[PDB]
């Protein structure tokens, strides 16, 4: 019996749902997101302590 | 008495009743850990300056048991990055039911992975 | 019957979402553009080595006050390190062993932890009796607690074992909103800086990103075929890096609802056991089942550098909450802080 | 497990106690003892023997107690 | 006194009752191993790395009683195989005599073999 | 009474087993062909030295994965070693001293102990807490345990004293298959790689190869003049090498129903205290009550070489199940990895 099948119909229902609102999710173009992340990374490219090392008399990790 | 309550529960049948009454006896005997004798032990690696800290700031529900120094090769054998083992303990049931064994196979995989 | 029709509907919806992604698919600008310039080779140094562990560090976790980092040892001890001075501000003997989940409050008011005991420990750090007394032992979790994260000082997200992720209320000891979407064991977790969207990685190799208040998933990024070891959100919450145990990290965007670019390399074959970003997020920090870890340019997927000096796999990574240094909590029973 | 050396004595005692209960007698029988008897005689995979003995003993009780009182009045 | 109950059982010489009261006395002696009755002791040998592990993975019933360092020819301290002895104990039941601690001939042969 | 006619029946039966055996008895082509696969004098290095014990290594057992190994010390402790890295994965106190046999499960999740307690100790290696706690206490043996083998994780063969080698159900703690065929003290044991036959050696000098499926003595291989110290099956499981307290080893074959050949020198008078047989099925490793042990080219019937370096009698041997190295647990509280 595949009409209830220990409520596997329920999990199939939720799978159908999740796929439905995943299709409902508006895609935003890959190049758009790429440019957005380019902008954010470059805007924070000279304030990242990991991109420019902090001297070990200037960091809290060597005080 | 444990025997009286156990027999009085068995007189009222059900195997679930027997198991639950046994678990209740193990709870009342294992919170103080006597007969189940269930005790937890830990080793805290603390160096000298830190010591009085976790000795004073020990976790409540626990009890200090032993402190042992460590041979050291820096700062005249004192104040090493590992300088004392504070062996602490506590008496209590890990579980009042006395349960063991987990059905999650991924947990077993991880336990074996961290074992070596 | 109903199962077959629902499965066909699911398959055609999968096809539709695949087509929507393909239409959304574009040439990734970051990799193509060399005008942004590769991050180069950075000579990176350990400023602090939190030696004092002698059990394996299963999963470390930086503090959210950005100074005090909790480390979870394999033997069931919790070491709240002061990173700035190599001084353990606290040692908690943990009634459970084989603990991996250590969660630090936004304030350090509470600390939470979980291992295979299936009980979520909540210790009130700042008890005015000057000790660390347990506040709440949350019971009712199905399996082993896989990864915990503090999002409230009365609620906490607790990725449990065996396909469960239920958020839990501390004060009742009751779960808040169960998450039952995963088919694999929910064994990774990541919170957006938005702090409303958590993407949990499981053994189903599908990173399920849920909203906290929906109580029901919103996105399921499946670009991985191996279990998702770790997930790290971008510092904006608009995307996250996901490391699954093959060799590969993948960058999934929430706006495109698809993987952006992949981090798969032949110079290193070990499955990426832990992932993390930089403060800008331009740098990808791949912790490996290899004894070392690596840093790549997340925009170019080329190696910025190699972080070595251990002898055992980097079993967890953490960056400072605001970000100035990265701690590798390895299984060699210490932590290496790099700045 | 499977061994018939002890089952006979406990079996006959158990059936005698079952009949005593049928004969309206629990003022001398302890339920814990009979319960333990049934349990040990079950868990050793002799449950077929109990199924048979149960069936025959309920039929015997119906004949020996129920039928006589039904017919006699 | 469970001993008095055992004596009363002896007076009516009910063997099942004798066994039950002796089991009660054994439970007493395990629980009262510090009253002078059976009490088992052992010493483990480990260094710090395994020390934390087996202290953490200490058995339920066995109680840690003392650690001690042993002189290390390597460096001055830690990371030598001869690092720490770990004397541990367990409150063990004392069985009333006449039924327990009864030797065997081949066991004594092997005991004599292993004594040297 | 009637015991006489049965005794005569068995007597002439033994006569005609001897007749059939000697008719089957031919000259081994192995001894004739001494130029085939000669090992010469082979010497191998002690390269790992598991010195963690403090008492006599009574009898060690390898792990099924052939990386771990349980070693029972004379004092009543178990060292579950990691042979590959010389780290004591566990050290377990035992409630009875003078434990001679430690057994390692196929799963690697249980360990068995047999001493003089007359109780088989089964400790679960992995529990929900991750500690090593006792799982089962198989009590009811009339005699004392002398050797044990994990038939499975719920059935275990316990070659114990007082003419018993009974199978025991781990879960129920109930004796499964009672054996009463022996007249001496069942004190040696060996499980075939076929796992369908267990040959028990006792003080009656009779290697009773019992069928594990029905519990009846499949064969009673004899020819040794002393109590059978150790037995080790051929790698094919078609035969077993046997070392009693006499100064000879023997190779009993089930197909020939007789000992194929012996292994004895006037160079040694000591009882063969342990037998262990190479992976290819060539080299027989004989432990001796002398300070050393020996390797014999058993298919050349001669001593391949002498392994010396233990200063006390090597009271247990165990070959790696990958067949490339051996552990020699001697009575000098030192266990050496000869490779």
């Amino acid at each position: 019996m595949a009409s209830n099948n220990t409520a596997s119909i329920a999990q199939a229902r939720k799978l159908v749902e999740q796929l439905k609102m995943e299709a409902n999710i508006d895609r935003i173009k890959v190049s758009k997101a790429a440019a957005d992340l380019m902008a954010y990374c470059e805007a924070h490219a000279k304030e990242d302590p990991l991109l420019t090392p902090v001297p070990a008399s200037e960091n809290p990790f060597r005080e | 008495a444990e025997e009286g309550v156990l027999e009085e529960a068995e007189f009222y049948n059900i195997t679930s009743l027997i198991k639950l009454v046994k678990d209740k006896i193990r709870e009342r005997d294992s919170k103080t850990s006597q007969v189940p004798v269930k005790h937890v032990y830990r080793v805290l690696q603390c160096q000298e300056e830190e010591l009085t800290q976790m000795v004073s700031t020990m976790s409540d529900g626990w009890k200090f048991e032993q402190l042992v120094s460590i041979g050291s090769s820096y700062n005249y054998g004192n104040e090493d990055q590992a300088e004392f083992l504070c062996v602490v303990s506590k008496e209590l049931h890990n579980t009042p039911y006395g349960t063991a064994s987990e059905p999650s196979e991924k947990a077993k995989i991880l336990q074996e992975r961290g074992s070596r | 019957s109903e199962l077959d029709q629902l499965r066909q509907e699911a398959e055609q919806l999968k096809n539709q979402i695949r087509d929507a992604r393909k239409a959304c698919a574009d040439a990734t600008l970051s990799q193509i553009t060399n005008n942004i310039d590769p991050v180069g080779r950075i000579q990176m140094r350990t400023r602090r080595t939190l030696r004092g562990h002698l059990a394996k560090i299963y999963a470390m976790h930086w503090g959210t006050d950005s100074r005090l980092l909790v480390s979870a040892s394999q033997d069931g001890k919790l070491i709240i390190w002061d990173s700035y001075t190599t001084n353990k501000v606290h040692a908690i003997p943990l009634r459970s062993s084989w603990v991996m989940t250590c969660a630090y409050a936004p304030s350090g008011n509470y600390v939470a932890c979980g291992g295979l005991d299936n009980i979520c420990s909540i210790y009130n750090l700042k008890t005015r009796e000057g000790n660390v007394r347990v506040s709440r032992e949350l019971a009712g979790h199905t399996g082993y607690l896989s990864c915990c994260r503090f999002l409230d000082d009365n609620q906490i997200v607790t990725s449990s074992g065996d396909t469960t992720c239920a958020l839990w209320d501390i004060e009742t000891g009751q779960q808040t909103t169960t998450f039952t979407g995963h088919t694999g064991d929910v064994m990774s977790l990541s919170l957006a800086p938005d702090t409303r969207l958590f993407v949990s990685g499981a053994c189903d190799a599908s990173a399920k990103l849920w909203d906290v208040r929906e109580g029901m998933c919103r996105q399921t990024f499946t670009g991985h075929e191996s279990d998702i070891n770790a997930i790290c959100f971008f510092p904006n919450g608009n995307a996250f890096a996901t490391g699954s145990d093959d060799a590969t990290c993948r960058l999934f965007d929430l706006r495109a609802d698809q993987e952006l670019m992949t981090y798969s390399h032949d110079n290193i074959i070990c499955g990426i056991t832990s992932v993390s970003f930089s403060k800008s997020g331009r740098l990808l920090l791949a912790g490996y089942d290899d004894f070392n870890c690596n840093v790549w340019d997340a925009l170019k997927a080329d190696r910025a550098g190699v972080l070595a000096g251990h002898d055992n796999r980097v079993s967890c990574l953490g960056v400072t909450d605001d970000g100035m240094a990265v701690a590798t909590g390895s299984w060699d029973s210490f932590l290496k802080i790099w700045n | 497990t499977m061994d018939e050396k002890y089952v006979n004595s406990i079996w006959d005692l158990l059936k005698n106690a079952i009949q005593e209960i049928q004969r309206k007698n629990n003022s001398g029988l302890s339920f814990e003892e009979l319960y333990r008897n049934a349990y040990t005689m079950v868990l050793h995979k002799h449950g077929e023997k109990l199924y048979t003995g149960l069936r025959e003993v309920v039929t015997e009780h119906l004949i020996n107690k129920v039928r006589e009182d039904v017919l006699n009045s």
